């Protein structure tokens, strides 16, 4: 399980550049892929999605008509074609692996990212800039504009942790499920449009920014982010 | 009086149609085509036979421009079904390993589509010309007078399928005779020849005279009164061979005999 | 010359001891119990995709996942609610006869005429299902396997023996001997302490897992036994055989309780299963249909007749809200 | 010989007692059996 | 429905497609079962479960050799069964006849034809010519048997081995004619340790079986 992105650099407005990603260590053809973009002072943003079999393709409302995503299973590579770049496109781009079936974890692995330099939606709300704080309990909350509880019994809320200098890591999917490799100190609960995250005992490795994401309808939306300062 | 043949044809078509669904345990590729042939025969009996009896009773008209087209369409559909069955029997008994590999619903669907598409081609212009030319359909009284259709569509409807059927029968008889030279394995290969001969001769006897008379009444004019008198009785022979094909193709497998005995 | 007389004397002593306890029968105490009546069940889902006869089936612990085995060489995991397929597992040999689902949901095991039981890993970081270990050591074909935990499994074979295995090392820890014919069916107790095996010698034995010694032996059937089921309370047997007869055995009275048969049934029995409460008894037959039996009255409560060939598999969910059946026509049906 | 001797040393009870226990178990959990529209998952 | 359910439906559709594709290759191979006793020469007729593959005229065959009351149930979809008997050992012919009777009348093989191989004709001919053992010592009825007038012996064969060979073939065939009611046929053959034409016989018999099934399918018989 390893994902490496390539490309990037400095471009002039109105130009074009193409991104690539090399996947290895897993059955690439059985997984779906996403591209998620993060700006220095904006947070995480969703860009595009391509299915495992190249069946369905979705684009963000700010990239339609300019971005193109493609897949190459025999070479285990991804490609993203960008044209007519603007100043708002300068940000870090991430590659994410997804697989969809009963009981799966669709946001388990994140890449490293590359840098590019130029020259109805459900609103997810967080409101805290910094929570000052070892051994103490910390609670972080998120609020959504519309209920995320579907008639099938599932609630689509995801939690991520971004340490300094590291990629986001999955902690909780579907509001109660602990991801593999995570210590049992993390837990989460909620109902309707109010959600909370609880950490029983803090350590030196629990410093970073926590994000909320919903997966009910496209486009995918992220929260502002809550920073925990020890 | 003669209306009995309509009831028998309808009953036989209903029995053939029913013996496929309720009985089950029937391969689609070879038994779904018989349902289509039975449906065609039932439509013949329902839309063609009762209306000619009215003409016989009145000796006049009342109809014609659509009744003729429906009769032609359904007769062509039945003949194409028979020809397709003959070709399929030959294909299944020559190279036998491959036919087994090929058998699927995509062959039955294709055959049904092809036969029903071919059947409708000859009946479209019949009301088109008739509604714009009364003389083409009424003479002196409902009969297709135009040579431009009699001398053209009759060959496609009857004479080419006859050649295909006779060639297929000869080839199949030769193939079955050749195989037996290599015991129950040999006895079973003679009943098939007997049944094939019976079916071919029934078809030829029932269908041959009418088309010969219809061609002679056009290209040999010859007393027209005698020709029309002969056509008045030959055309019902073509109708009679619509409740016999659903039988002669059915009552030779013991399963069908048991189903017919129990249902009826 | 002398030991045969001693064995006959011991058998006569056991027979006399058993007869002394027959002071009542089920047909007499149940005269005050109302019948269950007529029970109607209809098909709710139909599962398509198999291209051959279905031989094995097993329910999961969550009442949603289901595993089936067929002669096409593939193992399919089903979602019963939506009919979507989750996994498809190729097999190294196409003559598979049994399958099992781990209670933790991480592993699935299968086997057949190759004399090997193979264990598959359902949760990997690579996303693929891979073979974890192959269990060898039997000399005949494998007829049934059941999990005890992630590290212990019990297998039955046609070489008259049963075995208890250690998955971590692949070594056999206990061998169970005493049968004279091919062993067909296994049933594991709710307390994971005892298991039951039927065999072609028309006898059934109760085994102690921890010691490896046979505790009791039952007789009564006239032919080979094909299926054995376990009452939820842990004190009863349910057996089926090719003589079209079902029998109820008790582990405390050490004798038969009730016989399920009818004059119009002349075919074999392939599977036997129970409901949660034990009031309904389900059985598969060669007459292309499945019968519903009243365990306390030996009556016929219903019948399922949606298959076109032999019924080979039968199972019940842990929540009791569904029944799954399998036949040689390559179709699975979920009844409710 | 040894197997028959070991099997002979079993403490047995009446058939009526085991049958009454089976009946009691069947009656005790009758309400929990869904086989014997808003709740059906199918 | 939610997006994950749509993705699950797409995965299920792909799995269904992959299952459908694989079935096409399976149907193009014909399957055979091989049964016989020791010393019969089973392994040389075409030279847990032993397997072999061979192809004649662009048709593939797959033959299984197991190692019988229980595992025979899983071979009820095979095209044909091959049975091999040693024809040069009079002491064990009754066992072979009992085995043939037990296989022919099995309820799970009621629709499968049998190809019967009588092997080792050279040893039988040598034993008959030597005259150190007589068939009448085990079969009293052979003294009253006469060669049929429709026999077609191979040229150069002495008219003393043909009588024995036809006696053995009759003793095997008479079981096949006693039951079946036309649902299956037996195909006797004489073979030896050095014959190579055995491959064509299986192909011809399988083609005949498929032709019979097709004739039955079209309501011609
Ligand atoms: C309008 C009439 C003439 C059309 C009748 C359709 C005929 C041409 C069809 C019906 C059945 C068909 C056959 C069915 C099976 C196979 C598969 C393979 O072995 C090659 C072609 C072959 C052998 C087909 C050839 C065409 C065929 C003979
Ligand atoms: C005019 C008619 C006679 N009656 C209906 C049947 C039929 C079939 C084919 C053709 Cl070419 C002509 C005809």
């Amino acid at each position: 399980v390893q994902l490496v992105e390539s490309g990037g650099g400095l471009v002039q407005p109105g130009g074009s550049r193409k991104l690539s990603c090399s996947a290895s260590g897993f059955a690439f053809s059985s997984f779906g892929m996403h591209w998620v973009r993060q700006a220095p002072e904006k947070g995480l943003e969703w860009v595009a999605y391509i299915s495992s079999g190249s069946g369905t393709i979705y684009y963000a409302d700010t990239v339609k008509g300019r971005f193109t995503i493609s897949r190459d299973d025999p070479k285990n590579t991804l490609f993203l074609q960008m044209t007519s770049l603007r100043s708002e496109d300068t940000a870090m781009y991430y590659c994410v692996r997804s697989i969809y079936y009963y009981g799966s974890s669709p946001f388990d692995f994140w890449g490293q990212g590359t840098t590019l330099t130029v020259s109805s939606d459900i609103v997810m709300t967080q409101a805290t800039s910094s929570v000052p704080v070892p051994g103490e309990s910390v609670s972080i909350s998120c609020r959504s504009s519309k209920s995320l509880l579907h008639s099938n019994g599932n609630t689509y809320l995801y939690w991520f942790l971004q340490r300094p200098g590291q990629s986001p890591q999955l902690l909780i999917y579907r509001m109660s499920n602990l991801a593999s490799g995570v210590p049992d100190r993390f837990s989460g609960s909620g109902s309707g449009t109010a959600f909370t995250l609880t950490i029983s005992r803090l350590e030196a490795e629990d410093v970073g920014v926590y994000y909320c994401m919903q997966h009910l309808e496209y486009p995918l939306t992220f929260g502002a982010g809550t920073k925990l300062e020890l | 009086s003669i209306v009995i043949i309509i009831i028998m044809t309808i009953g036989g078509n209903i029995l053939v149609i029913m013996a496929v669904s309720m009985e089950k345990k029937l391969h689609n590729a070879t038994n779904y085509f018989l349902m289509s042939l039975a449906i065609a025969d039932m439509l013949v009996g329902l839309l063609v036979m009762p209306l000619s009896l009215l003409a016989i009773l009145y000796d006049y008209v009342w109809l014609c421009p659509v009744w003729i087209s429906l009769d032609v369409l359904f007769s062509t559909a039945s003949i194409m079904h028979l020809c397709a069955i003959s070709l399929d029997r030959y294909v299944a008994v020559r190279s036998p390993v491959e036919h087994s590999r090929f058998n699927s619903r995509t062959k039955a669907i294709m055959k049904i589509a092809i036969v029903w598409a071919i059947s409708i081609g000859v009946s479209v212009p019949i009301p088109v010309i008739g509604l714009r030319d009364e003389e083409k359909v009424f003479v002196n009284t409902c009969v297709l007078n135009d040579p431009n259709f009699v001398l053209i569509g009759s060959f496609v409807a009857f004479f080419i399928p006859l050649t295909i059927m006779v060639i297929t029968y000869c080839l199949t008889i030769y193939v079955l005779r050749r195989q037996a030279l290599m015991m129950q394995a040999i006895n079973n290969e003679r009943k098939a020849s007997k049944v094939l001969g019976i079916v071919f001769f029934v078809f030829l006897i029932m269908w041959c005279p009418f088309f010969i008379t219809n061609i002679l009444s056009v290209l040999c004019e010859c007393n027209q009164k005698l020709m029309e008198k002969l056509l008045n009785v030959f055309v019902w022979i073509g109708y009679v061979c619509s409740g016999i094909n659903p039988l002669v193709y059915t009552l030779f497998n013991k399963i069908y005999r048991r189903a017919f005995s129990n249902y009826l | 010359d002398q030991l045969r007389q001693e064995a006959e004397q011991l058998k006569n002593q056991i027979r006399d001891a058993r007869k002394a306890c027959a002071d009542a029968t089920l047909s007499q105490i149940t005269n005050n119990i109302d019948p269950v009546g007529r029970i109607q069940m209809r098909t709710r889902r139909t599962l398509r995709g198999h291209l051959a006869k279905i031989y094995a089936m097993h329910w999961g612990t969550d009442s949603r996942l289901l595993v089936s085995a067929s002669q096409d060489g593939k193992l399919i995991i089903w979602d019963s609610y939506t009919t979507n397929k989750v996994h498809a597992i190729p097999l190294r040999s196409s003559w598979v006869m049994t399958c099992a689902y781990a209670p933790s949901g991480n592993y699935v095991a299968c086997g057949g005429l190759d004399n090997i039981c193979s264990i598959y890993n359902l949760k990997t970081r690579e996303g693929n299902v891979r073979v974890s270990r192959e269990l060898a050591g039997h000399t005949g074909y494998l007829s049934c396997c059941r999990f005890l935990d992630d590290n212990q499994i019990v297998t039955s074979s046609g070489d008259t023996t049963c075995a208890l295995w250690d998955i971590e090392t692949g070594q056999q820890t206990t061998t169970f001997t005493g049968h004279t014919g091919d062993v067909m069916s296994l049933s594991l107790a709710p307390d994971t302490r005892l298991f039951v095996s039927g065999a072609c010698d028309a006898s059934a034995k109760l085994w102690d897992v921890r010691e490896g010694m046979c505790r009791q032996t039952f007789t009564g059937h006239e032919s080979d036994i094909n299926a054995i089921c376990f009452f939820p309370n842990g004190n009863a047997f349910a057996t089926g055989s090719d003589d079209a007869t079902c029998r109820l055995f008790d582990l405390r009275a050490d004798q038969e309780l009730m016989t399920y048969s009818h004059d119009n049934i002349i075919c074999g029995i392939t599977s036997v299963s129970f409901s949660k409460s034990g009031r309904l008894l389900l059985a598969g037959y060669d007459d292309f249909n499945c019968n519903v039996w009243d365990a306390l009255k030996a009556d016929r409560a219903g019948v399922l007749a949606g298959h076109d060939n032999r019924v080979s598999c039968l199972g019940v969910t842990d929540d009791g809200m569904a029944v799954a059946t399998g036949s040689w026509d390559s179709f699975l049906k979920i009844w409710n | 010989v040894e197997q028959l001797k070991m099997e002979a040393n079993i403490d047995r009870i009446k058939v009526s007692k085991a049958a009454a226990d089976l009946m009691a178990y069947c009656e005790a959990h009758a309400k929990e059996d869904p086989l014997l529209a808003s709740e059906n998952p199918f | 429905v939610s997006a994950e359910d749509k993705a699950a439906a797409e995965r299920s559709k792909m799995i269904d497609k992959n299952l459908r594709e694989d079935g096409e290759k399976a149907r193009r191979t014909l399957r055979l079962l091989l049964l016989g006793a020791d010393n019969s020469g089973k392994s040389t007729i075409v030279k847990g479960i032993f397997e072999t593959k061979f192809q004649v005229d662009k048709v593939n065959f797959h033959m299984f050799d197991v190692g019988r009351r229980k595992w025979i149930q899983c071979f009820n979809d095979v095209t044909a069964i091959i049975f091999v008997v040693d024809s040069s050992d009079y002491n064990r012919l009754q066992e072979a006849l009992n085995d043939f009777k037990s296989i022919w009348n099995n309820r799970w093989l009621r629709t499968i034809s049998v190809i019967l191989f009588l092997n080792k004709q050279d040893l039988l001919a040598e034993k008959v010519l030597a005259g150190k053992s007589k068939i009448e010592d085990y079969f009293p009825e052979f003294a009253r048997y006469t060669t049929p007038e429709d026999a077609t012996p191979e040229p150069g064969e002495d008219p003393r081995v043909t009588r024995a060979k036809y006696f053995i073939r009759k003793e095997f065939v008479d079981i096949s004619t006693a039951s079946g009611d036309g649902r299956h046929i037996c195909y006797p053959h004489f073979t030896c340790a050095v014959d190579t034409e055995n491959a064509r016989r299986i192909f011809n018999d399988c083609k005949d079986i498929i032709l019979q099934m097709n004739l039955r399918e079209y309501n011609l018989v």
